[PDB]
């Protein structure tokens, strides 16, 4: 069922460091790698192997602390066999006590694994140095493990805590990758040429993808389109050189949409099984095109004006970079843009201030500071170069000839 | 009462045996008219506003169907896998428009229809109450109970409990508002118990769907599988909410042309809104029905006839003065005009037939407007306009053949070919066919002849005379009739200023001319009140504006009281939107420089 | 005037109970503005039926107004009057005067928005209770706030209560964009009195001169 | 064997009594002195024992209070209560605890209190107590130092003999403590700091891996007793036990290094090597960045050499993608050659895994003010770890190397 | 024996019946006391000072000879009304609580507050008044004024430690100050007055050394018993040797002998950071600077290359014990770092 693969030397330090039952391991185990090198998989196998009495918890699932020991707790007594509820740690170190002391678990090293670890330090202060100290507090023989992506420096309160073992689970390189995704294999073809899909795969995504959940999903999206040759007959399974020139363009398009998840990966799957050609959507960018109304036109017209423009080419422009990020404007600024560019008389009314407002709350512009709301006159313009030329030349203006010389 | 060491006075009508309350209407006889007349008023206001909502609300459901019958499409083939059956989260991005005040009303017919056809089990959810995680959870579960610190377990066995199959639809109305963290750890929570719990999410768009890359990162919107859906456009059931209460005989109330140009305008520069345009219509319904003493003849015209012929010796003079009605027995014979002044039975017989006029020349007048808009919209470059409600307006404020515009329309016109004049042919005899109980019967008979006959020049010519000589007779302007005050509403301005009004134009000509709402020879180009002269003073060193403060009011008018008529004066004015303290001298800032 | 703006861009108050002898200029002039608004009236208790609301705005103090419309037609009703000037005042506040005094509730609530919803789900069980919300400043410092303003808008949208508020800051259409003047049916209704801001300046004479 | 495992698996990890006591003796008369003073007579005392992490406060108590409790008339008539600062967070939580601990949990009953003195002297009046505060530092940081107060009060005016032990890490925990609170505290302070030298050290290498005077099988104590001592002698064993002494002081990373040292004893491998130990400590010293930055691809390494050009020659200055990405086009236009000539939303997708991985950290954290681009960022890694790690990258090409030097 | 009595007399809970120098105290509180409660009169009373001055001791004396006095029917009977402020869990419990003492009945705060104000020859005595502030501050007020009425009939004394406490409250005023060189001879003498158990230049150096620092009775008390044991350990008679070094066993500051006894590379760290202020001239410095400036230190010293994973727990060992003012780990290499203790401290202690 679950075999592991390139993990060798880390299911040997964890079984050494588990020992036998009755021994005592150390208090925690911190483990850090990167996005996808076996953490949860490699752990809950060899705790599911060795048939240890263990509970495997999500701290982002628990989003509170009652919710984190009250998991704890109802897996715990599932484990030794209706309901215990805990409000703070101390309530829940004297009901671990109570549970732990079952004729199955008085005996035996209880392992409570933590799953994003990363979620933790943001709970409470005294939460993360309790269960790094656990073993001390309740003297109950409990080994806490904590999985993570962001190293241990960053980790440490400023107090100091119990130092744990800090473990690290190493990056799959090609050789790693190219074995552990050519064993799932499709039984209706020979491992060789599944095997050699893997290694063309593999020769175009390892620059910008080293992940193996990303590549295994790409792998099942692209396979049919690989073995159509050998389907329809313009090939056989010994010519490598006609597979490879069928699928290299493929691949090359399929890392702009189903990658960046434009197209999605039902749709992709529907374009090979149609026969349509690939890359013929928008896809969910490339649609940037909003309606508004006229008056919404000229104040973000006039908004992009006067965050992108300095106040001393103002008066040259106007009565007569794009790098570095917006810069924030006055409310004051924007109205005399704004009157300056229609050509038109323009009230003041209370609708146009009401669209000053409703487009901060559309995201298409951004209050900066939150000095005060109605003496507020901060805003800034977050929104593109494209978005506005398209808006200009609908309304029939020239951007280019406002934003600089 | 007013005015303790307390912000909030509370006040009862206790102790006292007034426990019966003040009937409503009461306060629409503020003018002392007739005093049954105005409860009929009220009655006939109510009636045609239920009607106008309830017409409006068909209206809007008719119009969404077709994205509901692909959106319950896709929850279907969606949760087959679940049927069959770590995947995605089937999502759809509903990209609404920027009309935000539409939405809770798309909303709404679209959760029956998923609730008759996909699942049971449907909550929608808003992020003005989602702050967190915990408050999001919480206002989910209880919202799913009806159709103790719960999580995510307790979702899965409510679920296990209930079932023992649907889906759960959660629709998330605004994407600008909610936090992106309770966004990811919705999705990263939910995500990993799809087996056991199955999650369908639309998305409410407002802008382009990019917002969602804004949001959340591609490490969380690789969890979802989106597919996008569009929604209605607001031109569109603008364009037919008007052909639906403003362009039809069923519903007796219109509008004049300039009360239009202002709802339209409102629509198309500030924002588009449906609502607001009801809003508009509400209210100038309200003030006609308010304004008005012989509106209360505005009703279906059997009614109508029946309270013409019973009315007060009042109304009948006050039918009397009209102006249409005087130039109509100023166009007529000299025995006629005595023979209407004097009798009021006559009056309401002629009356009675005034009316019958008014509905068949709006009946005619629709139907000629509704065929006039085939030959104009098969027509390119649209001088008059691509729509119904250009065309309507254009038609409105005066005659078409009057303006020149007309002749170049006409000019296009005549160079057309053979399949496109069948076209029309063919949509104007569907348009006569449309509309039953016709007045214009030889029209349909004429069109069908003409499409029977199928030299093209001459008959080309004759159905360009044949269009040009029906909008002669039918296009008219409402102003030219008699009685049209009965049946519409002219007040733009107390309209324009109620709904759409102008704060600091009303406090700029307040200060700077008190003439204006003082006419005591305030102004005619030193007298004035203490605000309107320091305004003046200033459009900023403290000590020389109050020694120029007092030179003014000296001029004008051991005291030490100006100085304090000039505290006030700053004070007041710094409770207003124009002074602000500034460090770099005792005081430098000018706020409005405008 | 983008042209003026580019080119321009480019005594203690115990005193003020005593000084208080001021005579007002155009007392005549003045005395004919108030009896003008008076007709008004009626208007606006029809309005406020029929699911609007109303905010006058102007330049002298509208407090007066108010204060006149209370004496005039609410003496059958449970209104509850609010000061927006007042330096310590609350939507908190607010929501604990509509909860404790009017329906009799003695108790404590976690938080705004769970008595908010206590109170909204009360309105809407029992159609019996008739409740005016009059507001005489909505812009003041301690209103301005999106949140305050947000549980104001799902007061005021119910069909058993109304509103009647004033503003007078120049900014005041700023603080309320598309999605709350829904809430909110506005009617503006221009009430331009010349009278001067006594109780609302006297808290802002403390701070200056 | 086994019974090696499980005695020094008991010694290292779930820290046990042992016998032997370091530098201490001086600490250890003083605190063994104040409590037999307390235990026997009726005086009521406190103290602050200081030190740094793993420095033997736990032990020093453990051992003292059981060295007290060998006595049969202190064994029979005193009464302890331990309390940790990071349990009890606040004092109503501590007041049940102080409740339940004296086995009064049934005597207090439904009994209402008017103040929570009025509760702690009926709890008293209920015969010597001893009360230890694990986490001192943390009962300092309570609202109003109700507990303190009340703890240093009925020590220093009431009958009722008390005594407070408090153990704390900080070396100003008399600049937290209130006015009031420190006159009642009699500023007696044990500090255990780590005064001892290297030679010392190898002999707490010697005297901690060693097997007990208990062990049943006689003749394999003495051959791995000799063992040990033959490997304390050896300068390989010194070197690195040099450098773990430079390190630190601490004893508790000691028993880490001996725990991963002894993991490799097996049936196969009887006695301990100084393989053993040099293959525990490189475990132990690996560095993390380093570890992070060899799993990335290619294109975030270019990422980071670029934003490593931005840091060199616009000194101190954060920086937004659009600049990162203006610097890597200008490599792939016209530096090296024409591949990795990647679309904008790639290298995004490349930037954002680098601020997952923490990295990166923003300049001002303000969620959704700000779209994805023009949002100001700082690096977090240093130019010689760059290098280092460039060095060590398994298949690093030829031109982004040269682009990193040059 | 001998040092076992000066044990028992110089335990701070062997509280004196007559307390020597503070005779004038007495006097005038018991004056103030006598002046209303024969005449069946009103008033109150605050009291202030640094907290070893004896102002508890002397007020239950008075109360003390007040009981004997009406018991010896001098004057009328009175009860005595006891509250501390720090003792309580909440600042309104005081209601709750002079009502229990002075009634049966038990109630809520609110409640017990209108039955106290309706209620008002009971002695109230306020301890620790500076907890009873609330941000309505209606305890106060309330406590001071209902004495001042013709029904209440109460004596209100107030003790706290700033005098300047009832002005931003908006009362007779009593100060108590701080003992001298005479005032603490004068109470180590009394305690000691029958036995031979210590030498007067041991009584003279922790007089003098006590009423330099601060000024506080328990500091001598606690002085003399610790030297008492230090004495104890070399065997008698108390010289000036063993209070010598009680004295500074108890007032000396560990920082120094903590930054000695340190490693090798906290060391390295410590001249790293002065090295940085040296070369910058402030008193912060990102953990970026000390780093670059710590990998040079450790290359001219011979040390191996220091990583940054190293280098950062020996920066958290020292923040962990003070020895340095850190921000939070989870920013790093932006830390700034600041010294707690002084430059000169640091060359003092580093030098040897
Ligand atoms: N050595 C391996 N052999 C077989 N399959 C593996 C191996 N490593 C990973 N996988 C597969 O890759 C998937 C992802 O791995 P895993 O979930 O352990 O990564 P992770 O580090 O837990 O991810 P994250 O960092 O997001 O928590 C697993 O479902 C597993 O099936
Ligand atoms: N001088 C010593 N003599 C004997 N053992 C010592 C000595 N110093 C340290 N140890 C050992 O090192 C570890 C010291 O940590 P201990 O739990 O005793 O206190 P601590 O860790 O300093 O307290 P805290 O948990 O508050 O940091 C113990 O295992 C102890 O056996
Ligand atoms: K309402
Ligand atoms: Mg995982
Ligand atoms: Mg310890
Ligand atoms: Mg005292």
């Amino acid at each position: 069922e679950n075999v592991v693969l390139c993990r060798e030397s880390q299911v040997s330090i964890l079984q050494s460091l588990f020992g036998e039952r009755h021994h005592f391991s150390f208090p925690s185990i911190f483990i850090y790698g990167h996005t996808a090198s076996g953490k949860t998989y490699v752990t809950q196998t060899l705790l599911k192997t060795l048939e240890l009495p263990h509970v495997f918890v999500n701290c982002v699932e628990c989003f509170t602390l009652r919710l984190l020991l009250e998991q704890i707790l109802n897996k715990l007594n599932h484990l030794s066999s209706t309901e215990i509820t805990c409000e703070t740690f101390n309530d829940f170190v004297r009901l671990f006590k109570q549970v732990t002391t079952a004729e199955n678990l008085k005996d035996q090293t209880v392992y409570i694994v933590l799953d994003k670890a990363e979620y933790l330090r943001d709970m409470e202060a005294n939460l993360l140095p309790g269960f790094l100290r656990l073993q001390e507090l309740a003297d109950r023989n409990v080994t806490v493990l904590f999985l993570s992506e962001i190293v241990w420096e960053k980790f440490r309160p400023n107090t100091g805590c119990f130092e744990p073992f800090v473990l690290y689970f190493p990056d799959y390189s090609i050789g790693n990758l190219q074995k552990i995704l050519s064993h799932d294999h499709p039984p209706e073809y020979s491992a060789d040429f599944y095997a050699a899909y893997i290694n063309i795969l593999l020769g175009v995504f390892y620059t910008v993808c080293r992940d193996l959940k990303e590549l295994r999903h790409l792998a099942v999206l692209n396979f049919p389109k690989y073995c159509e040759p050998v389907v329809k007959g313009e090939a056989s399974e010994r010519d490598t050189r006609k597979l490879w020139r069928n699928i290299e363009p493929h691949l090359k398009k399929a890392m702009q949409t189903v990658y960046l998840r434009e197209i999605s990966s039902s749709q992709w799957e529907k374009l090979q099984k149609d026969d349509t050609d690939p890359g013929q959507l928008k896809g969910l960018s490339a649609h940037t095109h909003v309606e508004l109304p006229y008056y919404s036109k000229f104040i973000l017209i006039a908004a992009y004006l006067a965050s992108y423009n300095p106040a001393r080419t103002d008066k040259r422009f106007f009565l007569k970079n794009s790098l570095l990020g917006p810069k924030p404007f006055p409310l004051d600024r924007l109205l005399a843009i704004l009157y300056s560019i229609v050509d038109s008389r323009v009230a003041p009314t209370a609708n146009i201030f009401s669209q000053i407002t409703s487009l901060v709350t559309l995201q298409l512009l951004t209050l900066v500071g939150h000095d005060d709301q109605l003496d507020g006159p901060k805003y800034k313009c977050t929104v593109s170069l494209d978005f506005i030329r398209a808006i200009a030349r609908t309304v029939n203006f020239d951007i280019i000839k406002y934003l600089y010389d | 009462t007013s005015s303790m060491s307390k912000g909030c006075f509370v006040f009862k009508p206790n102790s006292k045996k007034r426990k019966i309350s003040l009937p409503i209407e009461d306060y629409f006889n503020k003018g002392k008219n007739e005093p049954e007349d105005s409860k009929l008023r009220f009655e006939t206001y109510q009636l045609i506003w239920q009607q106008m909502k309830s017409e409006n609300e068909r209206l809007q459901e008719e119009l969404n169907k077709n994205l509901f019958d692909n959106l319950i499409e896709f929850l279907q083939k969606s949760h087959s896998g679940f049927q069959k059956n770590l995947r995605e989260i089937p999502t759809a991005a509903l990209v609404l428009g920027v009309n935000v005040t539409d939405h809770d009303l798309t909303f709404g017919s679209l959760t029956e229809a998923l609730q008759n056809n996909v699942t049971p089990y449907v909550v929608s959810l808003q992020a003005k109450d989602c702050p967190d995680m915990k408050h999001f959870l919480q206002k989910l579960i209880s919202q799913l109970m009806d159709c103790t610190h719960y999580s995510m377990d307790s979702l899965s066995s409510w679920y296990m409990t209930v079932t023992q199959s649907p889906p759960v639809v959660v629709i998330l109305k605004d994407m600008e508002s909610f936090a992106t963290k309770v966004l990811q750890d919705f999705i990263i929570i939910s995500s990993q118990h799809l087996h056991e719990f199955p999650l369908i999410l639309i998305f409410g768009i407002a802008t382009s769907p990019i917002i969602i890359h804004r949001l959340l990162p591609h490490a969380v919107s690789s969890l979802l599988c989106i597919e996008l859906f569009q929604s209605l456009s607001c031109k569109e059931h603008l364009t037919t909410v008007l052909d639906k209460l403003l362009l039809t005989t069923q519903f007796p109330f219109k509008i004049n042309e300039k009360v239009l140009q202002v709802l339209t305008n409102i629509f198309l520069y500030h924002d588009f809104s449906v609502q607001n345009f009801i809003k508009g219509l509400q209210l100038s319904l309200l003030e006609h029905f308010y304004s008005q003493p012989l509106s209360v003849l505005c009703c279906n015209l059997p009614e109508a006839k029946r309270r013409i012929n019973f009315l007060s010796n009042n109304q009948c003079e006050n039918i009397r003065r009209l102006p249409s009605f005087r130039r109509y027995v100023e166009k007529q014979a000299s025995e006629k005009q005595v023979a209407l002044l004097t009798n009021e039975r006559y009056l309401k017989e002629e009356t009675q037939l005034l009316l019958e006029n008014l509905h068949v020349y709006h009946m005619n007048y629709f139907l000629v407007l509704r065929c006039l808009h085939k030959f104009t919209s098969s027509l390119p470059k649209y001088p008059l306009g691509r729509q119904i409600r250009e065309l309507y307006c254009t038609c409105l404020e005066k005659n078409i053949w009057d303006s020149e515009e007309y002749a170049s329309v006409l000019q296009l016109l005549r160079m057309l070919a053979k399949d496109e004049l069948m076209t029309i042919l063919e949509k104007c005899f569907k348009v006569f066919k449309s509309y039953c109980e016709n007045h214009l019967g030889s029209t349909a008979k004429r069109i069908e002849e003409f499409l029977a006959q199928f030299k093209f020049e001459v008959l080309r010519e004759n159905v360009v005379n044949f269009i040009d000589c029906l909008v002669r007779e039918y296009l008219l302007p409402p102003e030219t009739q008699p009685l049209h005050e009965v049946v519409y509403f002219s007040a733009a301005h107390a309209l324009r200023e109620h709904l759409n009004a102008a704060p600091r134009i009303a406090l700029h000509t307040a200060l700077n001319n008190p003439y204006y709402y003082l006419k005591n020879e305030a102004l005619k180009s030193n007298i004035a009140p203490d605000i309107c002269i320091a305004y003046k003073l200033h459009l900023i060193n403290l000590v020389d504006w109050s020694e120029a403060f007092a030179t003014v009011v000296t001029a004008a008018e051991m005291n030490e009281i100006i100085h304090a008529r000039f505290i006030r004066a700053v004070s007041e004015l710094e409770l207003l939107g124009f002074i602000k303290p500034t460090k770099q001298k005792t005081d430098h800032v000018a706020r409005l420089t405008w | 005037l983008v042209e003026e703006y580019f080119e321009a861009h480019s005594d203690q108050q115990t005193l003020r109970n005593l000084l208080s002898k001021v005579s007002p200029s155009f007392s005549a002039e003045l005395k004919q503005l108030n009896q003008q608004y008076e007709k008004l009236f009626h208007k606006w208790m029809l309005q406020l039926h029929l699911g609007f609301n109303i905010v006058l705005y102007g330049l002298g103090s509208k407090r007066d107004l108010l204060e006149r419309f209370r004496t005039t037609m609410l003496q059958d009703s449970i209104h509850v009057v609010i000061n927006g000037f007042f330096p310590g005042i609350s939507v908190k506040s607010v929501l604990n005067s509509i909860t404790e005094e009017v329906l009799d509730h003695m108790g404590t609530f976690r938080s705004i928005l769970d008595q908010l919803d206590w109170i909204v789900n009360k309105f809407k069980e029992d159609s019996s209770l008739e409740l005016f919300l009059l507001i005489h400043n909505l812009d003041s410092q301690m209103l301005r706030g999106e949140k305050s303003q947000q549980i104001i808008g799902q007061l005021s949208s119910l069909h058993n209560i109304y509103l009647i508020a004033s503003i007078d800051h120049l900014n005041a259409p700023l603080m309320w964009d598309h999605a709350k003047q829904s809430l909110f049916n506005w009617l503006w209704y221009e009430t331009t009195t010349y009278s001067p801001y006594t109780e609302e300046t006297s808290y802002e004479n403390s701070l200056l001169v | 064997l086994s019974q090696v495992q499980r005695i020094l698996r008991e010694r290292f990890c779930r820290q046990s009594p042992h016998s032997n006591l370091f530098g201490v003796q001086v600490q250890y008369k003083h605190l063994s002195e104040l409590l037999k003073r307390t235990a026997l007579h009726g005086e009521s005392n406190s103290v602050l024992i200081i030190g740094p992490r793993g420095s033997g406060k736990t032990m020093l108590i453990n051992h003292a209070l059981k060295e007290l409790m060998e006595i049969e008339e202190v064994s029979e008539n005193v009464l302890q209560v331990h309390l940790n600062g990071l349990l009890q967070i606040n004092d109503k939580i501590a007041l049940k605890e102080i409740t339940r601990q004296l086995n009064l949990e049934n005597v207090v009953g439904d009994k209402v209190f008017g103040s929570f003195a009025e509760n702690l002297s009926f709890l008293l009046e209920a015969c010597p107590v001893i009360f230890i505060l694990d986490e001192f530092d943390l009962f300092a940081h309570h609202k109003n130092q109700t507990l303190l107060y009340n703890l240093f009060d009925i020590s220093q005016s009431a009958q009722t003999p008390i005594a407070v032990i408090g153990l704390t890490c900080r070396l100003d925990i008399l600049e937290l403590l209130e006015k009031r609170v420190k006159s009642r505290f009699s500023h007696r302070q044990i500090h255990l700091m780590n005064s001892f030298g290297f030679p010392q050290y190898v002999k707490i290498f010697k005297e901690q891996l060693s097997l007990p005077a208990e062990f049943p099988d006689k003749v394999f104590a003495e051959k791995w007793n000799e063992n040990v001592q033959y490997l304390s002698e050896d300068r390989s064993v010194q070197e690195v036990l040099q450098k773990h002494f430079n390190i630190s002081k601490n004893l508790r990373s000691l028993h880490m290094l001996l725990m991963l040292a002894l993991n490799r004893v097996t049936a196969s491998h009887p006695f301990m090597t100084a393989v053993d130990l040099m293959e525990a400590s490189q475990l132990c010293s690996m560095d993390s960045k380093a570890n992070i930055v060899h799993g990335l691809s290619v294109l975030e390494i270019c990422l980071i050499i670029a934003m490593k050009h931005l840091n060199d020659i616009y000194e101190e200055e954060p920086f937004n993608f659009q600049m990162v990405y203006n610097e890597f086009q200008k490599f792939v236009q016209r530096k090296a050659h024409s591949v990795y000539n990647f679309e904008k939303p790639v290298v995004m997708k490349a930037f954002e895994h680098l601020q997952q991985l923490e990295l990166i950290k923003p300049m001002e954290r303000t969620s959704g003010n700000s779209q994805r681009e023009y949002q100001l960022m700082k690096l977090l890694l240093d130019n010689t770890q760059i290098m280092n790690a460039l060095q060590k990258y398994p298949n690093c090409p030829t031109d982004v190397r040269q682009w990193a030097t040059s | 024996s001998v040092l076992e009595e000066a044990r028992l007399r110089l335990h701070v809970s062997a509280v004196p019946e007559s307390l020597p120098c503070r005779e004038q105290e007495f006097q005038d509180i018991y004056n103030f006391v006598e002046s209303k409660l024969l005449d069946h009169t009103g008033g109150c009373m605050y009291i202030s000072g640094v907290p070893g001055t004896g102002k508890t001791a002397t007020v239950h004396e008075v109360i003390r000879c007040l009981q004997q006095a009406a018991q010896a029917n001098d004057v009328p009977p009175f009860q005595y009304i006891e509250v501390n402020g720090m003792k309580l869990t909440e600042p309104h419990q005081v209601y709750v609580q002079i009502l229990q003492k002075l009634t049966g009945q038990k109630a809520t705060a609110n409640h017990a507050a209108e039955l106290l104000a309706k209620q008002f020859t009971t002695v109230l005595l306020v301890d620790e008044l500076d907890l009873l502030w609330t941000h309505k501050q209606d305890i106060m007020y309330n406590l001071f004024d209902w004495p001042t009425h013709k029904e209440a009939r109460l004596v209100v004394l107030a003790i706290a430690n700033t005098m300047d406490l009832p002005e931003r409250i908006m009362l007779t005023r009593m100060c108590f100050q701080p003992y001298t060189y005479s005032q603490l001879q004068q109470i180590l003498r009394s305690r000691l007055k029958h036995l031979k158990a210590f030498e007067d230049d041991a009584i003279q150096l922790v007089a003098r050394k006590v009423a330099a620092l601060s000024g506080d009775a328990r500091r001598c008390l606690d002085i003399c018993r610790r030297a008492t044991e230090i004495c104890e350990f070399s065997q008698g008679l108390v010289t000036i040797a063993h209070s010598m070094e009680a004295v500074d066993e108890m007032f000396s500051s560990s920082y120094i002998t903590a930054i000695k006894n340190s490693s090798v590379l906290e060391q390295s760290f410590l001249r790293a950071i002065l090295a940085e202020f040296r070369r910058s001239g402030l008193e912060e410095a990102t953990f970026q600077q000390i780093y670059s400036q710590h990998v040079a230190l450790c290359r001219m010293e011979g040390l191996p290359y220091p990583t940054m994973s190293e280098t950062m727990a020996v920066c958290s060992h020292l923040g962990s014990c003070r020895l340095l003012l850190v921000e939070p780990s989870r920013n790093d290499l932006l830390l700034r770092v600041r010294l707690n203790v002084s430059q000169d401290d640091v060359l003092y202690a580093l030098k040897d």
